[PDB]
């Protein structure tokens, strides 16, 4: 922890969702 | 636990844990097609599965359609367009499978007294027609916008009659119905008034799962103003 | 314009949409045109299959963990259903791995000349990687076969990289990392694994001061992973 | 202008022509749930739709049940589990079709009959005997005895009304005697009771047959030939 | 038993029970395992979908025929049209499922040497585009007609290079391809010339006999009918 | 089996395509 594994997929979880989540 | 139903239900729970949502949805589709009622757990499996499957297509569709907006090579644009339509066709098939399930089995088999099921499934119908409206054009768009609003409108009337304003399902429906007005109808005032009345009616009657949704209503309203 | 550029555009559209099966299908078609891949083409090929196989590996670990817990409880009827799903995912994983390995053997490694050291190392490291993913899900004599194939590929990659690449080169560093992971995770050889990772880190850091800004970011990212594994592995 | 009830009847007639009997049955179910009585034609559309839907399930069930018996005798335990699962899937569809029909009969059709609506009553009580008999075909043990008793009771009341209020040549009375005799023979394994009923019905009808017009004669003799064929098969087998 | 064996066993049971929607759903799931179909598996998939699409095709012809003679109540006609559309969308979903299977897995995974599989699957692709063309109109029709003909045309070229004129799959392809020209393209001369050349090429080279002669007789019946 | 059981002109329809 470990092999070689970042895109602007970093700024994804910041996204605002208007509708309902689960 | 050898019958088809338990086989399929076990498959969908495993698919969930593995984050294989296409497997999950295919399994829940098959469960629904056995023409037996879904429990609340089963109903949540079906909803989680299809929300994720459609969400990946929606998110892909927004990326490509946005790249398609950057249009200034005829041959390069055509391949972007063709790819966006490929994704679009995947998204339509997903939505139509859901809507067929809702119309052929889920909403149909609801008994007159299962108001929670009815509101939940009619909301789902408004949602998936709304996802079709996000990508449809022309006359096809008008037809799915109308189908979405009519599903939402019916679920809301049942929920206004049989649920407390604090009920999470009815609050979740108000939220999505207000998103329909804001995003699909470009009706910001009508959207804000519906989100406002729902938060207002709920805060009057104030199980903290209802507070989370009320915060989303307020977030949307603060944004939309 | 052309057909190859059409396939490459498909692959980058798919990457942007996070549709990695589309991306891998496009880079597979590019490879089978039997023309070499540029540095950027190789990375698109690697990103596509890394994501496709990585999804299957993640799913496989979850379901295999559930399978071991189901077997311990002796729930024989549920075990049969979990096993069938694990095997489903496993076969997908093995097919992805064999697709990649076929591309490497029929095209990519095959068409390298002896002076394309970066291509050779890149492709032989990737052959080591996808045999190692096969080893992760195998047992018994099936496992020993892909383990031997993984080590042999890694070994030749590393000898070429040592003889023709600077210690700071990201590809050589990435290969040392994955080769040490092979020793630790696959062979359960912690001492061999630590010896390798520590040699790679020390050889790179002595020459790190000679890199431009961009080249430094690439190498240090990988060196930090070597350093983290070494700390974790020596603590057991 | 075509009203709502007539639009449902139009759907079921189009479904019939397209041999889409799930569609037909759904339309006829909706007509029934309007809580208005069914005409002679409407009853026939209801009966045709569910006869085809349940008939497809019954045919599939007999095939897969026969494969299940053969699999069990060979002791192929892993295959038998898979066959059983499919036979039970088909069985549950069959039972749901039957339960839907019976619910329509109990909630609407029989419930709204007045006492002078003898044809309606016989038709609906016969059909309740039929669909309990289809449940009996797939049941065993105490579950079977329950639907067998419900079938017999429905057939018995239907036949008493038919004898009191219908000519022996009437095709619905003939059809009821036929299916009731089939109940005794295949469900109750009572050949002598079955033959007695079938032969009484044939004899009572054939004596009055000469007084029918050409259309009514064809309808009655078609059913009377079936009584005759069963009597022959049952006395021999 | 794994998923593959479960699904294959379900489809053979479904076949025996004449439940072709179950049969097709199982065979679809088998194909989606991304493993080759044996000859037996290929015939299960074909039988299943031929029966499913054939029920919709047959229903569609009935309601369209009623819709034709319906011109004679605007509201009665509207419900006939809507029902034929309902059936039509069922038919299109079935054809698109098959076509997706052929494009995503079956044709793709054919190795260059499996000419039998290639001809069979591309013929199948021509067939299901032809079933879409039977109900399509306007621009959508043009697309599926040309897609049908391109699939048939490729299967026929491969079948000409790698199969004897007496091969049942090649003869079955010539037959359906000639039906495409006659029924879809309204090109009877081109249809008759193709059916005639294939019967002739086979009879020029005539247990295996009974198989080829059965299809040759269908070619000749169509030619007898079309001329 | 023994209970009460024109488009049955279907078996006479000729298919043009392969069976």
């Amino acid at each position: 922890r470990g092999s070689f594994r970042a895109l602007s997929q970093k700024m994804s979880p910041f996204k605002r969702q208007l509708s309902l989540r689960i | 636990f050898m019958g088809d139903r338990e086989q399929l239900l076990q498959r969908a729970r495993l698919a969930e844990q593995a984050e294989r949502y296409d497997d999950m949805a295919s399994a829940m589709k098959a469960v629904t097609e056995l023409n037996e009622p879904l429990s609340n757990e089963d109903r949540n499996l079906l909803s989680v599965a299809y929300k994720n499957v459609v969400g990946a297509r929606r998110s892909s569709w927004r990326v490509i359609s946005s790249i398609e907006q950057k249009t200034m090579n005829e041959k390069k644009l055509e391949k972007v367009k063709a790819y966006r339509e490929k994704i679009e066709k995947e998204l339509e098939t997903v939505c139509n499978d859901v809507l067929a399930l809702l119309d052929k089995f889920l909403i149909k088999n609801c008994n007159d007294f299962q108001y929670e099921s009815k509101v939940f499934y009619l909301k789902m119908k408004g949602d998936y027609y709304r996802y079709l409206a996000e990508v449809a054009s022309g006359e096809k768009k008008n037809s799915v916008v109308e189908a979405s609003e009519a599903a939402y409108k019916e679920a809301f009337e049942i929920s206004k009659e049989h649920m407390q304003p604090t009920h999470p399902i009815r609050l979740g429906l108000a939220l999505n119905f207000s998103v329909f007005y804001y995003e699909i109808q470009n009706a910001p005032e009508q959207a804000c008034l519906l989100a406002k009345q729902a938060f207002d009616d709920a805060i009057a009657e104030l199980y903290k799962d209802s507070t989370l949704i009320m915060q989303l209503l307020r977030d949307n309203l603060t944004l939309w103003t």
